[PDB]
């Protein structure tokens, strides 16, 4: 019954995801999210597949940058676990 | 003609089975030295080039003579050729925002070979005096290719070369070098050129003088890779089915020169010749004879004779192109005088006409 | 057919001077094209302002130079200035 | 007519000069473009292009490659402090991020 | 085509967090993250729609997305530009 | 004549007053130095751009507009001193 301890795997995933470039969010789901938002402005709207990808990459890039700052806030707070408030602080400082 | 040569080759290898302890003493000294260099702000990033080894024997007949290289990374460099020498350059640094710790060796824009070598041996000197179990004495420096020569007890000498490492694409002057395309293949050539090249502190030796802060291009790591990957099959010689005599011929060529240099070390005719000249000629002969069947082990006798002939031709015509830097003539009259070449030519021809007696006499 | 412009050909050439033995993916090229158009617009945009601010109808090598100093940071800005200053000096001398 | 010659070659540049001269008059940025304006600019664009490609090329070599991919551009830009800033707001398609892991997250 | 914010799977969220260097994630993050992602998308998509509409089109192109992102201090390279 | 150490011209009460306006109740002794090292960077960036604009215009005296452009370039606009 071999196991790897808590944090060993978490660090591993961090390593890998920092390294790789691929999209982490599933595509059909993301695409639909875009549309649901879009339909609130306008029905019968269309997207190029490249437009959806462009949105997805920007969206992930945004969240990752947000998570980096969130992580720093949690560390500042002497904590490894990030909480909703750490996100909120980072955003606020950024002017949101 | 191969049988006598085989006995020599076996003899030369076997003389090194005793070395493991000598290599140990060298390692002891080197590891010790690297700690100090790592403490020094200028050499903090220093390490061995031939990773995994504390020994590399340039001379086949000198098992007690060691050669090691200490490399130092230079993250971006601009080379400026010195006076059309083709192999010697001034080293300057490119834009680098952060502090570059090698700044202390700068002289104006140029990285001073003189300062680095002077300080390199100064650091090692102070540090060897902290080697307590082994007696290590430093030699006074003369040239710049070996930065430091260490004398270990009464048997072992160690030549230490300092080299800058650059991971940029090789300079255009190397574009036509590493002429292995017809020998080891164009694809090996391409693979090797994705690797770094090195620069060793070296004054621009010339007709009647020299430049103090020049650096010379070095591909010693490639030379090692080639010697151990001398076949276009690339595993040729790691299996007896594919045993060629390239490596054997080179050892014999090195041995011939070394034996003659020892023989005539007193007449000084041969002091300026080295295994590198032999090795360069050798790579060219391999280039001239790219097929393993032109090096069948059974033909060591004739293969070696043909290798010798090419080397003799190089001596006589005063031409030996650097294998990596084709415009760099190692046998130029500016580096080696004709007398030495005629003498070596004559001595080799004598040896060859008498089945190389110098191979047995000592 | 309609036709599109890019710097793909010029990017290749530059790559050869820095790395004669390497190539570039179509994406990296697309990125370099996005890059060039971005920098161009900024410099031209700032140069536009300088011409306006200083009451001119013309952009000269100076407006380009100043725009470079304002947009680029530290030393990177400098090499761009050195090369530009030279290129003009040279162009009229070549 | 005298023989026509390309200006990029003339200025010692690879980047087009006549075109930049032109592009500088578009978007309505200035009524007029001076003769030295595009020459100065073409040199700048080429310089910056070289810096990115060189650093990216080094990244390609670090990864034992014979070419630049979007990732190498990202690594190059970010590792170089001044380019990191020039393009500090730029999102690179498939750039990924630098492998920066906070020390406090690591065990002994 | 409803609450497609739930199409953003939990692992998908965690992986982004990991890429950002996040080692541990509170159980309340998933929802909070969504409340932020959604706003981001809303701002970008809407501008893209605005540009699309201005141009009298129905299909949003990569360029319309690029303009939308651009102006928020976010040039995106790779889709043209 | 050359000037120097006017970073100290930003006195302790001055830093505290700024901090207080910002809602800061209690200030660690090391803040003073830390704050100055940040103020300084801000000033360096704005002044430099103002100078750069001034030099472009081939003037010696820096005007309000040169400062305004400098601040706008850094993205912090200022009203009432020109525009
Ligand atoms: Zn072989």
């Amino acid at each position: 019954p071999h196991r790897y301890r808590p944090g060993t795997v978490a660090l591993r995933e961090i390593r890998r995801y920092q390294k790789s470039t691929e999209l982490l969010i599933r595509k059909l789901p993301f695409q639909r999210l875009v549309r649901e938002i879009a339909q609130d402005f306008k029905t019968d709207l269309r997207f190029q597949s490249s437009a959806v990808m462009a949105l997805q990459e920007a969206s992930e890039a945004y969240l990752v940058g947000l998570f980096e700052d969130t992580n720093l806030a949690a560390i500042h707070a002497k904590r490894v676990t990030i909480m909703p408030k750490d996100i909120q602080l980072a955003r606020r400082i950024r002017g949101e | 003609g191969a049988s006598k040569l085989r006995a020599v080759l076996e003899k030369l290898k076997l003389s090194r089975d005793d070395i493991s302890t000598a290599a140990g003493m060298v390692k002891g000294v080197v590891d010790h030295l690297l700690l100090r260099l790592k403490c020094d702000s200028a050499f903090r990033g220093v390490g061995l080039l031939n990773t995994g080894s504390y020994y590399e024997h340039v001379k086949i007949s000198a098992p007690n003579e060691f050669d090691v290289m200490f490399k130092l990374e230079v993250p971006r460099i601009q080379l400026e050729e010195y006076s059309n020498t083709r192999a010697y350059y001034f080293v300057k640094f490119k834009r680098n925002p952060k502090e570059n710790p090698l700044s202390q060796f700068l002289e104006g824009e140029i990285l001073s070979a003189s300062k680095m070598l002077s300080k390199f041996r100064k650091i090692i000197k102070e540090e060897i005096n902290d080697i307590k179990d082994t007696d290590v004495i430093m030699k006074r420096k003369r040239g710049g290719s070996p930065a430091v020569t260490l004398l270990i007890s009464e048997k072992i000498s160690v030549d230490i070369t300092l080299a800058l490492e650059s991971k940029s694409s090789w300079p255009a002057s190397t574009q036509e070098g590493l002429r292995i395309q017809n020998w080891l293949s164009a694809k090996v050539r391409k693979q090797l050129r994705l690797k770094p090249f090195y620069l060793v502190p070296k004054h621009a030796k010339e007709g009647n003088g020299f430049q103090e802060e020049t650096w010379r291009l070095s591909f010693s790591h490639i030379e090692k890779e080639i010697l151990n990957n001398h076949g276009k099959s690339e595993t040729c010689c790691e299996n007896k089915e594919e045993k060629c005599c390239r490596k054997d011929c080179l050892k014999l060529m090195k041995y011939l020169l070394e034996q003659l240099k020892e023989r005539f070390k007193d007449k000084k005719h041969l002091d300026k010749f080295s295994s590198y000249h032999v090795k360069t000629a050798f790579f060219h002969v391999c280039t001239q004879n790219p097929q393993d069947s032109q090096w069948d082990r059974k033909d060591l006798g004739l293969c070696f004779d043909n290798c010798v002939t090419y080397f003799l031709q190089c001596l006589r015509t005063e031409k030996l192109e650097n294998y990596f830097i084709p415009e760099f003539n190692l046998f130029s009259s500016n580096l080696i005088d004709k007398r030495s070449k005629e003498f070596l030519t004559k001595q080799i021809e004598y040896e060859r006409n008498n089945e190389f007696p110098v191979f047995d006499e000592f | 057919r309609s036709r599109k412009e890019s710097y793909s050909v010029y990017v290749y050439k530059v790559l050869k001077q820095v790395h004669p033995d390497t190539g570039i993916s179509s994406k990296a090229m697309g990125i370099m094209n996005s890059f060039v158009n971005d920098i161009f617009e900024r410099i031209a945009g700032e140069a536009s302002r300088l011409a306006h601010y200083n009451k001119r109808s013309t952009i000269t090598s100076r407006e380009i130079q100043t725009a470079v100093r304002l947009l680029l940071p530290g030393e990177l800005a400098k090499h761009a200035v050195s090369e530009g200053t030279k290129a003009v000096t040279k162009y009229t001398s070549a | 007519r005298a023989k026509a010659k390309s200006r990029s070659s003339r200025a010692g540049l690879q980047f087009p000069v006549g075109r930049v001269h032109r592009l500088l008059r578009k978007g309505n940025y200035a009524e007029r473009v001076g003769a030295g304006a595009p020459v100065y600019m073409a040199a700048v664009l080429e310089y910056l292009t070289a810096e990115i490609l060189e650093l990216a090329g080094n990244a390609a070599r670090d990864n034992k490659k014979t070419r630049i991919i979007p990732r190498h551009l990202q690594l190059a830009i970010r590792n170089d402090e001044e380019l990191n800033k020039l393009l500090g707001k730029v999102t690179i398609a498939q750039g990924g991020v630098l492998p920066n892991i906070q020390a406090v997250l690591l065990p002994k | 085509l409803r609450d497609n914010i739930q199409g953003i799977t939990k692992p998908a969220i965690r992986r982004l967090a990991r890429r950002g260097g996040v080692k541990r994630i509170s159980g309340l993050i998933y929802e909070e993250t969504r409340g932020v992602l959604k706003v981001f998308l809303e701002n970008v998509i809407r501008d893209a729609v605005t540009y699309t509409e201005h141009a009298k089109r129905k299909t949003v192109t990569a360029m319309d997305v690029v303009y939308a992102l651009k102006r928020q201090g976010r040039t995106l390279y790779g889709f043209g530009g």
